[PDB]
């Protein structure tokens, strides 16, 4: 599962396959049309809570944590973009 | 049952490591509190912030559910005023240093008082030291001393 | 966040603050010393009998 | 993949006590730099005259033509210490990027390693850095114990020298001396700065 | 699969034990650094090397 991108990796005409330091396979080449597609996988990220108490409110704000604001979807207008 | 066996030994050895763990962190917990105990409420401390904020005079310790309490009285000063100040006093020749404390001026006259609070006095022989002469000290002021 | 209040002491090369008074203040400093014990039977928590 | 899940949510709550710990260890180390640093309740700043009796303190005292105001040899410790980005700024962002030599934080982060950024920023460091110099150099120890008391730089080092054991004529007679000789141990730590790299 | 996910857990254990052990001496390196702060830039010390 992932995401398959344009490459612009020196496969050697023997070469068929690529593997990261973790051995997954990071580049493929595909059989019909001899090209190679880079992987990589999804958009992902943490999720954190900020509340008060439930004796206070019952109001939460959501961080998506390590993400951009620009891709979150696929009160709570009020976007802030912190670090 | 060797399955079972397997994972009831790991969860027990990772209980045994956390409680090691937070034993050592416990431990120096307690031998802070035993420092504590020895130096606030045994005497008195001059490091600065061991035993309670300001200038410290006394400690009285109190038990609690899995520790110790410490009541630090400490002494704050607390209404500060401008004077003048002078490192020395030019008086014949001569250049008188304070033996205890700072020389002050209200704006007239000056006086000799202790740092931590303002009680002036005369200026006077007996609370200045004589060292050299008027020529090297920067800042020195001309005043008379006193004496008795 | 707010670090704290800003100031500005009135700093010169003939000028001193002494202060006139005092407050003697009581502080509360909270230390643990020690926890629970507890004993464990490997027979009774992995077998059971 | 489902079918791991699903046999990993077999071997019981390993994985729920191991981010405690881990969460306990990220709480603790902001705990750490709040309870060295922020030990002044109130920032401090120096007077724009910059005359201390003689002493030079133009390479501890902050510079505020850059955007960080941090002083040289702030800078010059900044420099010394190779501090790897650690994924900070959106590194997903710069893992989509299109580029053939793969980093290892990228590996890091797509098999699920992440780095969390600390709560006190470098510029508030470097704020209670220049609060506590300020108050040091203006006050003496006045500052830690209660409200800051002003006193002119060589009276507070003619207390320092009767703290030590010395009387102060020594040095009222040798300001001059005392101050060139604490410039050239500042300058020496420039030069030790700039040239040690271990 | 339970192969793999014995050996991956033990691995994430181990890191996890090692880096509560370094954030124990971190801890006591801060506790150190909070001391001198006190007691060093806010005052005046008689004790002697430090
Ligand atoms: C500085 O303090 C001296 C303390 O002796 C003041 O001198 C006395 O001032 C009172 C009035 O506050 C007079 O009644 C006394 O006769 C003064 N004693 C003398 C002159 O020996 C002095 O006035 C103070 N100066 C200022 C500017 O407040
Ligand atoms: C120093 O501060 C104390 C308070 O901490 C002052 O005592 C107060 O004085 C006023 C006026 O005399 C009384 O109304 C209060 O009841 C006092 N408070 C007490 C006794 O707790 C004292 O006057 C101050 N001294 C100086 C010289 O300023
Ligand atoms: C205080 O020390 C600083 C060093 O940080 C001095 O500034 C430097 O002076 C030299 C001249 O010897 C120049 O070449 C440098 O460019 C200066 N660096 C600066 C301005 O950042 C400063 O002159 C000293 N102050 C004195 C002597 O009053
Ligand atoms: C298979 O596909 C490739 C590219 O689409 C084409 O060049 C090749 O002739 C095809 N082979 C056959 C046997 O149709
Ligand atoms: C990420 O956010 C910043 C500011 O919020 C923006 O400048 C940048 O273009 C964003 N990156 C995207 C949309 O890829
Ligand atoms: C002392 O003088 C300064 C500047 O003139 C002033 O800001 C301050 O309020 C005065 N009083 C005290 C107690 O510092
Ligand atoms: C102090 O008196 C001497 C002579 O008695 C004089 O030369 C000197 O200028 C005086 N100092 C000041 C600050 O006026
Ligand atoms: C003392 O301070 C005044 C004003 O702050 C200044 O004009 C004077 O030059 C200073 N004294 C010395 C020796 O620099």
């Amino acid at each position: 599962t992932g995401v398959l991108t344009e490459s612009n990796k020196k496969f050697l005409p023997f070469q068929q396959f690529g593997r990261d330091i973790a051995d997954t396979t990071d580049a493929v080449r595909d059989p019909q049309t001899l090209e190679i597609l880079d992987i990589t996988p999804c958009s992902f990220g943490g999720v954190s809570v900020i509340t008060p108490g439930t004796n206070t409110s019952n109001q939460v704000a959501v961080l998506y944590q390590g993400v951009n604001c620009t891709e979150v979807p696929v009160t709570g207008s009020n976007v802030f973009q912190t670090r | 049952i060797d399955r079972l066996i397997t994972g009831r030994l790991q969860s027990l050895q990772t209980y045994v490591t956390q409680q090691l763990i937070r034993a050592a962190e416990i431990r120096a917990s307690a031998n802070l509190a035993a420092t504590k105990m020895s130096e606030c409420v045994l005497g008195q401390s001059k490091r600065v912030d061991f035993c309670g904020k300001g200038y410290h005079l006394m400690s009285f310790p109190q038990s609690a559910p899995h520790g110790v309490v410490f009541l630090h009285v400490t002494y704050v000063p607390a209404q500060e005023k401008n004077f003048t100040t002078a490192p020395a006093i030019c008086h014949d020749g001569k250049a008188h240093f304070p033996r205890e404390g700072v020389f002050v001026s209200n704006g007239t006259h000056w006086f000799v008082t202790q740092r931590n609070f303002y009680e002036p006095q005369i200026i006077t022989t007996d609370n200045t030291f004589v060292s050299g002469n008027c020529d090297v000290v920067i800042g020195i002021v001309n005043n008379t001393v006193y004496d008795p | 966040m707010s670090l704290g209040a800003e100031n500005s002491v009135a700093y010169s090369n003939n000028s001193i603050a002494i202060p006139t008074n005092f407050t003697i203040s009581v502080t509360t400093e909270i230390l643990p010393v020690s926890m629970t014990k507890t004993s464990v039977d490997c027979t009774m928590y992995i077998c059971g009998d | 993949s489902t079918e791991c899940s699903n046999l990993l949510l077999q071997y019981g709550s390993f994985c729920t006590q191991l981010k405690r710990a881990l969460t306990g260890i990220a709480v603790e180390q902001d705990k750490n730099t709040q309870e060295v640093f922020a030990q002044v309740k109130q920032i401090y700043k120096t007077p724009p005259i910059k005359y201390f009796g003689g002493f030079n303190f133009s390479q501890i005292l902050p510079d505020p033509s850059k955007p960080s105001k941090r002083s040289f040899i702030e800078d010059l410790l900044f420099n010394k210490v190779t501090l790897a980005d650690a994924g900070f700024i959106k590194q997903y962002g710069d893992c989509l990027g299109d580029i053939a030599a793969r980093d290892l934080i990228c590996a890091q982060k797509f098999n699920g390693l992440t780095v969390l950024p600390p709560l006190l920023t470098d510029e508030m460091i470097a704020q209670y850095t220049s609060a506590l110099l300020a108050g040091t150099i203006t006050s003496g120890w006045t500052f830690g114990a209660g409200a800051a008391l002003q006193i002119p730089f060589a009276m507070q080092m003619a207390y320092r020298f009767n703290g030590i054991g010395v009387t102060q004529n020594v040095l009222y007679e040798n300001q001059k001396l005392i101050a060139n000789q604490f410039n050239s141990a500042i300058g020496k730590i420039q030069d030790s700065l700039s040239s040690t790299a271990s």
